[PDB]
């Protein structure tokens, strides 16, 4: 999905315009290009031009990664995710809890998702009170049971104002919360 | 705290193509280059002997739009030339740093040099790693001290903290003008900052010595025309028209001795007068300051001469006076 | 930093603590107390170590036959790195308030 | 409109030397002259509005915030109210032998912050040039130059006009005040007919000074001088924290105790 | 490498009053111009740097028997889908790459600020303070008393162009030219000769610059009253003296400074 993504951004102007924005970085199976490609992107964040890592949320860079300040500063969720309905070992995993503990096969799935984007989003309030802003890219996050699942701290942070807000109205936002990080205590 | 009077300060401005967002209810670059037009005469207005000089960056070059001067009237000029500019490119911190250093590198170790990034698009492509220029910067004690836009910009951050200089992010228009206000005031010296004497030279306007006998005409240094009289150097012995000017040929600084007591009033910070809103046993209803009733419950006081100041009274003369009006008898 | 928990005094290196830490502590303690294995969930990536690794230390002191020794686990061993600088920053704050060395073990494998 | 604002100088230690020399002119005569430059102005538009303020060597206190004779009501308060006033003070005032120089650069400190109070006050329709017509009558006092210096950049950057008119002596310091700000200067010689010259000269605002002949300024000597001597000086080594001209190179300035680096 | 007389040839027409004034010092010969200098698109650029492959393939393919249309067109020309994500991190790769080039203050004496650069019995005020108080027993006496037409009538007078307190050329135009041109071309000369003149600079290495340079001040100066010479006989009128004034205040620091140098010998 993300190499779709990344094709069909490329077809248009979009993916050229994003590249003279800031500088773009993407994610393999293989891990040493992982490890290169996360190396330079490190120093990206360091110097001015920025850079932009594009990931798979299973991804083993995901997991084993941490983001501080200014590492990460706006952790970017596109699409809920799911892993693919096809794979038959979630299956005698998935359809044996319905058996047994009584687990909704929907419930699990859902589960499946708001742990792992959780896992995945929660890393740019690593510590020392390091500002960050989390967008989510995907009207499912709106639900109310993606909500709910949802780790509390996030979830009481998040308010009905900007639960929806539109890709204009959320940079909007997006611009004047960090106006207000950018001044000291 | 030590206060460095005399400072060489470059306003570096970016033509980014993210100056074009009207963030602000003008253009933003507009509402900079028209602010900043008022932070120009104002910066003179307060440090006289002080000098300034405008770089501009974009499309990953800097060019130097005025070099160090005295006279902020120039400045001024290319400030509203500046405002048509077309504002296309991206900036370059090594480069603009880079030209700053230059200039900068072969000025007197005595005035402190200083630099105010007004930052606007967050990116900055550079030729060469601009960590490495920092180094270069602690050593020749150049503070650096960023104004950022609408981004609290990473690399800047330790720019400022490292090289000595403050970081700051513009939370509106109104904001901004307090910023820039601030910078006017001349920086404290800390443990790098180093003082030295200063060669100094007080030129005296003459004029034609006896209905025109022996007259000493000359049209100007730096389309003048003929002058009867003007002002002079001890050394240069060559006409300035205005003052307070560089020698064009001693390289000695001429200036008159009211623009020195302009800076006076830096060593001597007035001390913050309590405000007490309640009358306390204050029975004259006319302000001192201004001899006017106090229509509001707010009221100020000095530690030694114990007047009494209404709001305007003392907002007034901690912003411009600078001293108090009956504190001084 | 000394904490006047409810079930005890705690020692804390950092000057201040944050209302979820007194809240993340009296729970910890709780299920200390009653010997029963359960869950929580705390936000912050780092902080809570300190406050979980605090807490037990002081549990261990007041119930030390109460608790053998803690078997703190984590998930990469660069991650488990950065858990013993947090222990060894602890150990000293807690040797200097006590001044002198205490009978106390802790190794990473 | 324009607020006029009239600083005179009332100092008793000269203005009474006058009347044991028995002179012909006389400090009476001196307020006459000023409130009828006073009622002249206003005279001039009801939107115009003005104030004076008297000088002594311990204050500056404000002289100014039916038709029995059939005058205008208004200026009438204003000649009641000045001359009541005016004879208070000068009638009631302590004796201190230590301090008789007269004070100026406070008396002008009230002014300045006065034409901001009213600044603020009145309808932003309107715009209010104001003006000071400062009248000095004696010496200036060598100890209240840096005071003095600093109340008329502060005019300056306000654009207030500080129009002296000095009289039996100039005082260097408040000749080179007026030519910052760009007020005239005009040293009036003939004291009996002092009133001629403010009608002629001050009287007229600047709005109408510019289009109108008036006495050539005077020429005034930006002199320096170290602080060893207070000897013009025409080279001056000032250091970049004392910012104090000083008359020939030193290890150290003394107003420093600087550790200044040789080299 | 002849970098100087390159430096000359672009800086020989671009710029006049640079090559004029360096011109005019051998106009005349007056010393040699050897002192004179010794004191004092985008796209296929980013792709230059961008792409080393490119760079290899351009030194190997320079222009022979082609066109420079046809290089242009060479450029733009599962597997394919992953090769757009490594060209990427590549590409980005590169563009970072190449970016990448292997004190409290205290005082002693404040009051001499308050009595700054600006210079300069007992019962005389008693006398003067009772005197005062009784003057003013009597007041509004405007009437008359304020002002006299006798005294009224002489401040007018005064007033006048030819009265008290009130004391009251563009000819040549062309000539205007040739002065600023002069003025010019002493500043040149004059700043190398003062740019080291205020430090003392006590070194062999540097005191001789300074020698040649004041031997230059004689050269520079040996020809500057002829070009006054030829000025001066045309009228009479309107003296330009102002010039000597630097040549001799230069000359007097030259001699004072040398009888000094031989005091401290
Ligand atoms: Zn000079
Ligand atoms: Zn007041
Ligand atoms: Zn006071
Ligand atoms: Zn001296
Ligand atoms: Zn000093």
């Amino acid at each position: 999905y993300m190499e779709s993504t990344v094709a069909s951004w490329y077809e248009q102007g979009i993916l050229e315009n994003i590249q003279r924005n800031k500088l773009l970085f993407i994610e393999t199976q293989d891990g040493a290009e992982t490890s290169v490609a996360l190396e330079k992107y490190q120093e990206a964040c360091e110097n001015g031009r920025g850079a932009i890592l594009l990931s798979v949320a299973r991804g083993k860079v995901s997991e084993g990664i941490d983001f501080v300040h200014h590492y990460g500063r706006a952790v970017i969720m596109f699409g809920v995710p799911y892993v693919y309905t096809q794979s038959r070992i979630l299956k005698a995993r998935l359809e044996y809890l319905r058996d047994q503990f009584q687990i909704r096969e929907n419930d699990f799935l859902t589960f499946d998702a708001m742990r792992h984007a959780a896992q995945c989003v929660g890393r740019a309030i690593r510590g020392k009170t390091d500002y960050g802003l989390m967008v989510f890219a995907d009207k499912r996050f709106a639900r109310g049971d993606k909500r709910g699942k949802l780790p509390r701290w996030i979830q009481e942070h998040l308010t009905d104002a900007n639960l929806n807000l539109t890709v204009d109205e959320g940079v909007q936002v997006a611009k004047y919360f960090l106006r207000q990080m950018a001044q000291p205590f | 705290v030590r206060l460095g009077m005399m400072r060489h300060l470059y306003v570096v401005v970016d033509g980014s193509r993210t100056m074009e967002d009207q963030d602000l209810k003008p253009n933003r670059l507009t509402c900079t280059l028209k602010l900043l037009e008022y932070f120009v005469e104002e910066y003179f207005d307060q440090n006289p002997i002080s000098q300034i000089g405008i770089i501009v960056t974009k499309s990953k070059r800097a060019e130097k739009l005025t070099e160090l001067s005295g006279n902020p009237r120039k400045h001024i000029t290319s400030l509203k030339k500046a405002v048509d500019m077309t504002c296309h490119g991206e900036p370059s911190l090594y480069n603009s740093l880079s030209i700053a250093m230059q200039t900068l590198k072969h000025m007197p170790g005595h005035t402190s040099r200083e630099v105010l990034i007004i930052f606007s698009s967050l990116t900055t492509c550079d030729p060469s790693n601009i960590y490495d220029l920092i180094k270069t910067l602690k050593a020749a004690k150049i503070r650096v001290s960023v104004i950022g836009l609408s981004a609290e910009v990473r690399v800047c951050t330790v720019l400022a903290r490292e090289t000595g200089g403050t970081y700051h992010v513009i939370l509106d228009e109104s904001h901004y003008k307090e910023l820039l206000t601030h910078h006017v005031s001349p920086p404290p010296a800390s443990s790098s900052s180093e003082c030295s004497l200063i060669r100094m030279g007080f030129p005296q306007h003459t004029i034609a010595s006896l209905s025109d006998q022996d007259a000493k005409p000359s049209f100007s240094m730096a389309e003048p025309g003929l002058t009867l009289g003007g002002y002079f150097c001890p050394q240069c012995r060559a006409k300035y028209c205005e003052l307070p000017v560089e020698c064009k040929i001693c390289g000695l600084t001429l200036v008159s001795a009211p623009h020195l007591a302009r800076s006076y009033h830096h060593l001597f910070p007035l001390d913050a007068f309590q405000e007490i809103p309640l009358e306390e046993y204050n029975g004259e209803r006319f302000c001192y300051g201004c001899q006017g009733e106090l229509k509001d419950q707010h009221v100020y006081v000095c530690a030694v001469c114990q007047n009494v100041f209404c709001v305007d009274c003392d907002v007034f003369v901690h912003d411009s006076l600078h001293c108090c009006p009956g504190c001084i008898h | 930093m000394k904490l006047n928990v409810d079930g005890l005094l705690v020692y804390f290196p950092y000057d201040y603590i944050y209302p979820e830490q007194f809240s993340y502590m009296r729970e910890l303690k709780r299920t200390l107390d009653a010997k029963g294995h359960g869950v929580l969930e705390m936000p912050s990536g780092t902080g809570k170590t300190v406050s979980l690794l605090a807490l037990i230390m002081a549990y261990q002191r007041a119930y030390p036959l109460e608790v053998t020794k803690l078997i703190y686990c984590s998930r990469t061993v660069p991650e488990i790195e950065k858990v013993i600088e947090e222990l060894r920053k602890l150990l000293n704050f807690y040797e200097k308030q006590e001044g002198e060395k205490l009978p106390f073990l802790g190794l990473a494998l | 409109l324009n607020l006029l604002v009239i600083v005179v100088d009332a100092n008793p230690i000269w203005w009474g030397k006058q009347a044991l020399k028995e002179s012909q002119f006389t400090l009476s005569k001196c307020i006459d002259a000023v409130m009828v430059l006073g009622n002249s102005h206003l005279f001039m538009n009801r939107s115009n509005k003005l104030a004076v303020i008297a000088s002594h060597i311990q204050e500056s206190r404000f002289l100014y915030p039916g038709s029995k004779d059939g005058k205008y009501e208004l200026l009438t308060s204003a000649n009641e109210v000045i001359v009541e006033e005016i004879k208070d003070l000068m009638t009631k005032s302590d004796i201190k032998g230590q301090h008789t120089e007269t004070l100026l650069a406070g008396s002008l400190a009230k002014a300045l912050c006065y034409i901001h109070r009213m600044n603020k006050e009145v309808k932003d329709n309107q715009e209010m040039k104001s003006r000071i017509l400062v009248i000095k009558a004696a010496e200036d006092s060598a100890l209240q130059y840096m005071n003095f210096m600093n109340v008329i950049f502060a005019a300056q950057k306000q654009n207030i006009l500080i129009d002296a008119c000095v009289l039996d002596s100039d005082s260097g310091l408040l000749q080179q005040a007026c030519d910052i700000t760009g007020g005239l200067y005009l040293k009036v010689p003939q004291m009996p007919s002092l009133l001629q010259y403010l009608l002629w000269v001050f009287l007229p605002d600047q709005d109408q000074r510019s289009q109108l002949i008036l006495p050539p300024p005077v020429h005034v000597d930006y002199r320096a001088a170290c602080f060893c001597h207070r000897n013009l000086i025409e080279i001056g080594y000032v250091c970049s924290v004392c910012l104090s001209i000083f008359c020939n190179f030193s290890p150290i300035c003394t107003t420093c105790e600087t550790a200044f680096k040789i080299s | 490498a002849n970098k100087e007389l390159e430096e000359k040839n672009r800086m020989l027409q671009e710029d006049p009053v640079l090559f004029q004034l360096y011109k005019d010092l051998v106009v005349s010969q007056v010393i040699s111009a050897e002192e004179f200098w010794a004191n004092r698109s985008d796209i296929i650029e980013s792709i230059f740097r961008t792409y080393p492959a490119v760079k290899m393939k351009y030194a190997e393919n320079v222009p022979h028997n082609m066109t420079e249309k046809e290089f242009w067109t060479r450029f733009f020309q599962e597997n394919s889908n992953a090769a757009i994500i490594k060209r990427f991190n590549h590409h980005s790769a590169m563009v970072l790459a190449a970016g990448l080039r292997k004190i409290a203050l205290n005082l002693k004496k404040s009051d001499r600020y308050y009595h700054g650069p600006t210079p300069i019995t007992s019962q005389d005020i008693i006398n003067s303070f009772q005197s005062i108080r009784q003057e003013m027993e009597a007041y509004t006496p405007k009437l008359t008393q304020v002002l006299s037409s006798s005294a009224a009538s002489s401040t007018i007078t005064a007033l006048s162009p030819g009265g008290a307190l009130m004391q009251g050329q563009m000819v040549p135009n062309d000539i205007q030219s040739e002065l600023k041109h002069l003025y010019v071309a002493v500043g040149e000369l004059l700043r190398h000769f003062w740019s080291c003149f205020p430090v003392n600079t006590p070194f062999l290495e540097e005191k001789v610059v300074k020698m040649k340079s004041n031997l230059e001040r004689f050269q520079v100066t040996k020809l500057c009253p002829f070009q006054e010479k030829i000025r001066r006989q045309y009228l009479s009128t309107n003296l330009v003296s102002h010039i000597e004034e630097m040549l001799q205040t230069a000359y007097n620091k030259l001699h004072t400074w040398q009888s000094r140098r031989l005091m401290k010998k």
